[PDB]
RNA sequence: AUUGGAUAUGCCAUAUAAAGCGCUUUCGAAGAGUCGAGUUGUUUGCAGCUCUAAAUGGGUGGUCAUCUAA
RNA sequence: AUUUGACCUCAAAUCAGGUAGGACUACGCGCUGAACUCAAUAAGCGCAGGAAAAGAAAAUAACCAUGAUUCCCUCAGUAACGGUGAAGCGGGAAAAGCUCAAAUUUGAAAUCUGGCAACAUUUCUUUUGUUGUCCGAGUUGUAAUUUCAA
C-alpha cells in the first residue's frame, strides 16, 4: 500500500524479476552424482548404527528406532533424513 | 599505551603526494573511478544516494557493455549487488550511458580505431568524475496542487488499522486455520 | 686479479661456475625468485591479458 | 617364513621378558537391546578371531 | 634378524592372508587364469599404444608433407588411465576392462567391478600392474580398457571375451559375496 | 573421472571395507616410524583437492601424533621442523585409532625449478611464507586462532588516542 | 653511468587459431572424522574426548531473507 | 632347476645440484602464562617481512536494501554481561581482483625437472634464458577449457 506500517510496510516500486545466481543452487542431487552415490552404496554398504535401525525397522519398533537415531546424529532432521533414507532402501532391497 | 596523532600534518601531506604521483602515473585516465548511485540500507538513510562500490551485470548488460572490458575502460564491477528495482537499474544505467558518452578511448597499437575508440585524441585531459558526472541526492518534491481524495483521506487512522492488523495478524491467522 | 679473470674466461658461458665467481649480493636476493619466473603466467592469463588488458582511455570535461 | 616369524616374536618376548622391561610409563525402554545397540561400532567389527600373537600383543596394547 | 623394512614387508603380506576380507577387496586376489591372460596379453601386444619416437616421426613426416606437398588413418590402440576408463564405462564404450590387482591404495579399483557389472562391461582382474605398464609403455597402469579392434581382430575379441565370461563370471561369480580371507 | 568415487566412498567411514583398510594401514604404519615419507599418497582424491599435484617438487610426508591442541595443527608443526628446506602446503587426516591420529601432510620445494616456474605455485617461494605452519597461516592453522568472517569471528581498547585539538 | 614507461622507426611471428557478445532443443560435476550434537577445558570463538551427517542440502538472521564452509 | 628382465618397498655413497639452522626484533603472527579486575599483561617458546596479518562473504540486514580486506571519526561508553564492554548503519583514507579439486585431449602427454651441445642475454665474463638431443618424472593424471559472478 506503499505505507511505513503493514504486513507489506515499506516503499512501492517498480519490482524486478533477479537472474537467477548459480550459489544459490548448491545442494541440488545431479543425475551423475546421484549414480555415482548408488555405486559407491552398493560397494560400501552401511554403517553399524544403520545396520541396527533395519534391525530395529524391520521389527517395527519405530519410535526406539527414530530415538536412537537422534541418540547417534544429534538432530531431529538429520534422524528424519537417515529414517526416510534407509526405509526407502528398505523396500529396495523387499 | 598512548597513541598520539603528531604525525597528522606529515599523514595529510604524504596522502597529497601519494594522490600527485597517483596522477602523475596514470594522468590519461582520471584518478577516481566511476562509482553508481546507491542508496542505504536502512530506515534512518533510505532517503539518500551515496556511491556504491561497483555496477552489477544486469546494468552493464543493459548498457550494452560486457563485463569483460568494463574493468578495462574503468567501469568497477560488483557482482555481489542485484538490482530488486528498474528505477535503481535505469539509474544506474544512464550513469554508465553518460560515462560513455563523454568516455574517449584511446586506439591500442596506435594503428587504426577498431571499432570502439576515438578518432581524434588530441583533446586528451585529467578530469575529475565528480564534475561531469555530479552524484546527486533524492528529488525534493516540489509544489503540487491540492488532491481531494487526498484531503478526504485522514492519515494515521490507517496506520492504526494496519498496525492493529500486523499486531494481532496471528491472532487471525490461527483463527482461520483452526476454524478451517 | 690476473688470476680470477682467468678462471672467469675458463668458465665464461657454464651453468654452473665457482662460488667466488657467482654474484654476492645478499643470501635473500639469491635465494629469492627470478624476474622470469615471476613474470611466469598461466595460459589463461595469457589471454585475458592479450584480450582485455587495462585500456588508455580519458574523459572530457 | 611363517614358523621364522613365529619363532622370531616367540624369541622377542622371551628377551624383552628381561632385557627390555622398562615399561613403567609415566616420569614426573532403555535395556539390554539398547545395550547392544551402542555395542556396535567402528571397533565391534574389529573381529580377532585367530589373528597370531604378534599382532594381537600390539592391537590389544595400542587399539 | 632382518631389517625393519623387510620385516613388515613379510607381516603385511600375512596379515592381508590372514586378516577377515570383506567381499569387496576379496574379490581382487582371484584372478584370471594363466592362459587366458596370456592370450589376453597377446592381444593387447598388438594394439599397444605408440612410443614417443614413433610418435615423434609420425609428427614430423605429416608435418614436412603438408609444408611440402598435401588425414590419417584412425588409430587402434588400448585405452589407459584411471579417468579415461571410468569415462568409457561411463559411456559404454569400452568392451574389454582389465584391472591390476595389487593397486597400493586398492580404493582406486574397488568400485570398478560393481560399476563395469552395472553397465555390463566385460571385466577382468589381471596379475601385477606392471605387466599392464609394459604394454602401454609405462611403468604402472591401474587399469586398461579396450574399446575397439580392427575388423580381422573382431572375431577372436568376442571369443576371449566369452573365454573371460567362462572363467571369471560363469566362474566365481560369488566372491563378490563371500566374507574372503580369515 | 575416479576422484568423485573415491570421495563418496571417502564419505562413509564405518563401511566394512575402510574399516578394514584402516585397521590394516594404521598397523602398517606403526611399525613404520613416527614420520616417513610417502612415495604416492594414500587418498589421492583428497591430496588433488588440497592441492597436490603429481610433480618434482611436492612431498608427502605421513605422521602418527597421539590424542588425548590440534592434533592436525601439531602433525602439520612437527613434520615442517623435520623437513627444513620445505614450505607446508597443507595436511589432511588419513586414518586414526583408539591412541593414534594419523595424517599425511603436502609440502613443495621452493627451490625446484618445477615449482619455481609453475606460476600457479610460484607465491609459496616467496619469503612471507616461511614456517607457515608455525605462524598460523595454514587451513588447520586458521581455523584453530579463530580466523573468518562474521560477527562471530584487542589493541584497539587498551589505547587512548589523543589528538592534536582536542 | 644507469635505467622505468611511453612516441617515431626497423626486423621477426605465423591466425588452418584463440577470445568476447545474443539464444538455448541440453546439462550444470562444487572441498568429510568435516559440519553437527553431548561432555570437559580456555578467553559466541577454540581445543580434548563419546558419537558422527546431508545434497534444493548446509550455515547465518527473525515459512521468510541472505550466504555457499570444511 | 635356476638363469634373464620388469614393477613395488627400503637402503648406501666425501655421487650431481640445492636448501634449513644462527643474529636483530621497535612494529607483525602464533603457543604458553603468573602474582601483587589485575591481564588474554610481564617473563618463557616458535616464526616472518618491509610492513606483517586480514582479505574477495557458509557477510550484514529486515531497508527504496548494503556488498572483499585494512585504517580513521561516529555509532558509544550504547547494546550486552557481572566493573567489563562491542558490532550493523553513516562519513572518510585506499581500492583490484582472482586461482584450484570436482567433468575424456582420447585422433594421439599435447606437460615438466635434470644431463649433454650450441645460441644467446646481463646492474654482472658474477645474471637470466632459448633451441636441439638423451634420460627421467608422469596415465595412482602433468598440459589446455571450467570456479557458481558462473
Amino acid at each position: 500500500p506503499g505505507l511505513v506500517v503493514g504486513l507489506n510496510k515499506g516503499k512501492t516500486l517498480t519490482k524486478r524479476q533477479l537472474p537467477e545466481r548459480p550459489s544459490r543452487r548448491k545442494g541440488h542431487l545431479s543425475k551423475r552424482t546421484a549414480f555415482v552415490r548408488s555405486i559407491v552404496r552398493e560397494v560400501a554398504g552401511f554403517a553399524p548404527y544403520e545396520r541396527r535401525v533395519m534391525e530395529l525397522i524391520r521389527n517395527s519398533q519405530d519410535k526406539r528406532a527414530r530415538k536412537l537415531a537422534k541418540k547417534r546424529l544429534g538432530t531431529l532432521k538429520r534422524a528424519k533424513g537417515k529414517i526416510e533414507e534407509l526405509t526407502s532402501v528398505i523396500q529396495s532391497s523387499r | 599505551y598512548v597513541k598520539t596523532w603528531f604525525n597528522q600534518p606529515g599523514r595529510k601531506l604524504r596522502r597529497r603526494q601519494a594522490r600527485q604521483t597517483k596522477a602523475a602515473k596514470i594522468a590519461p585516465r582520471p584518478v577516481e573511478a566511476i562509482r553508481p548511485a546507491v542508496k542505504p540500507p536502512t530506515i534512518r538513510y533510505n532517503m539518500k544516494v551515496r556511491a556504491g562500490r561497483g555496477f552489477t551485470l544486469e546494468e552493464l548488460k543493459a548498457a550494452g557493455v560486457s563485463r569483460r572490458v568494463a574493468s578495462t575502460i574503468g567501469i568497477p564491477v560488483d557482482h555481489r549487488r542485484r538490482n530488486r528495482s528498474e528505477e535503481s537499474l535505469q539509474r544506474n544505467v544512464e550513469r554508465i550511458k553518460v560515462y560513455l558518452a563523454h568516455l574517449i578511448v584511446f586506439p591500442r597499437k596506435a594503428g587504426q580505431p577498431k571499432k570502439g575508440d576515438a578518432t581524434d585524441v588530441s583533446g586528451a585531459e585529467q578530469t575529475d568524475v565528480a564534475a561531469v558526472l555530479p552524484i546527486t541526492q533524492e528529488a525534493v518534491e516540489e509544489a503540487k496542487p491540492i488532491t481531494e481524495e487526498a484531503k478526504n483521506f485522514n492519515a494515521f487512522s490507517t496506520l492504526s488499522n494496519e498496525r492493529a492488523y500486523a499486531r494481532y495478524a496471528g491472532a487471525r491467522a490461527a483463527f482461520q486455520k483452526k476454524r478451517a | 686479479e690476473s688470476n680470477r679473470l682467468a678462471a672467469r674466461e675458463a668458465y665464461k658461458n657454464k651453468k654452473y661456475i665457482p662460488l667466488d665467481l657467482r654474484q654476492k649480493k645478499t643470501r635473500a636476493i639469491r635465494r629469492a625468485l627470478t624476474p622470469y619466473e615471476q613474470s611466469r603466467k598461466t595460459l589463461k592469463q595469457i589471454k585475458k591479458e592479450r584480450y582485455f588488458p587495462l585500456r588508455k582511455y580519458a574523459l572530457k570535461a | 617364513l611363517e614358523a621364522d616369524l613365529d619363532s622370531m616374536y616367540s624369541d622377542y618376548t622371551k628377551r624383552k621378558a628381561e632385557s627390555d622391561v622398562k615399561y613403567r610409563v609415566k616420569k614426573a525402554r532403555k535395556s539390554k537391546a539398547d545395550l547392544i545397540d551402542e555395542g556396535y561400532n567402528r571397533w565391534s567389527f574389529q573381529s580377532k578371531e585367530g589373528l597370531p600373537d604378534w599382532f594381537l600383543d600390539e592391537e590389544t596394547t595400542v587399539n | 634378524k632382518w631389517p625393519e623394512y623387510i620385516r613388515l614387508q613379510r607381516r603385511r603380506k600375512i596379515l592381508n592372508l590372514r586378516l577377515k576380507v570383506p567381499p569387496a577387496i576379496a574379490q581382487f586376489q582371484k584372478t584370471l587364469d594363466k592362459n587366458t591372460a596370456t592370450q589376453v596379453f597377446k592381444l593387447l601386444n598388438k594394439y599397444r599404444p605408440e612410443t614417443a619416437a614413433e610418435k615423434k616421426q609420425r609428427l614430423v613426416a605429416e608435418a614436412e608433407a603438408v609444408a611440402n606437398g598435401k588425414v590419417s588413418k584412425k588409430p587402434y590402440n588400448v585405452k589407459y588411465g584411471l579417468n579415461h576408463v571410468v569415462a568409457l564405462i561411463e559411456a559404454k564404450k569400452a568392451k574389454l576392462v582389465l584391472i591390476a590387482s595389487d593397486v597400493d591404495p586398492i580404493e582406486l579399483v574397488v568400485f570398478l567391478p560393481a560399476l563395469c557389472k552395472k553397465m555390463g562391461v566385460p571385466y577382468a582382474i589381471v596379475k601385477n600392474k606392471a605387466r599392464l605398464g609394459t604394454v602401454i609403455h609405462q611403468k604402472t597402469a591401474a587399469v586398461l580398457a579396450v574399446t575397439e579392434v580392427r575388423e580381422e581382430d573382431k572375431n577372436e575379441l568376442a571369443s576371449i571375451v566369452s573365454a573371460v565370461d567362462a572363467n571369471f563370471s560363469a566362474k566365481y561369480d560369488e566372491s563378490r559375496r563371500k566374507w574372503g580371507g580369515g | 573421472g575416479a576422484y568423485k568415487y573415491l570421495e563418496e566412498l571417502a564419505k562413509k567411514k564405518q563401511s566394512d571395507v575402510n574399516l578394514f583398510l584402516s585397521r590394516v594401514r594404521a598397523w602398517e604404519y606403526r611399525q613404520m616410524n613416527v614420520i616417513h615419507r610417502a612415495s604416492r599418497p594414500s587418498r589421492p582424491d583428497k591430496a588433488r583437492r588440497l592441492g597436490y599435484k603429481a610433480k618434482q617438487g611436492y612431498v608427502i610426508y605421513r605422521i602418527r601424533v597421539r590424542r588425548g591442541r590440534s592434533a592436525r595443527c601439531t602433525a602439520e608443526e612437527r613434520v615442517g621442523r623435520y623437513c627444513s628446506n620445505l614450505r607446508v602446503l597443507n595436511s589432511y587426516w588419513v586414518n586414526q585409532d583408539a591412541t593414534y591420529k594419523f595424517f599425511e601432510v603436502i609440502l613443495v620445494d621452493p627451490s625446484h625449478k618445477a615449482i619455481r616456474r609453475d606460476p600457479r605455485i610460484n607465491w609459496i617461494v616467496n619469503p612471507v611464507h616461511k614456517h607457515r605452519e608455525s605462524r598460523g597461516l595454514t587451513s588447520i592453522g586458521k581455523k584453530s586462532r579463530g580466523i573468518g568472517k562474521g560477527h562471530r569471528f584487542w589493541l584497539r581498547h587498551n589505547t587512548l588516542s589523543l589528538r592534536r585539538y582536542r
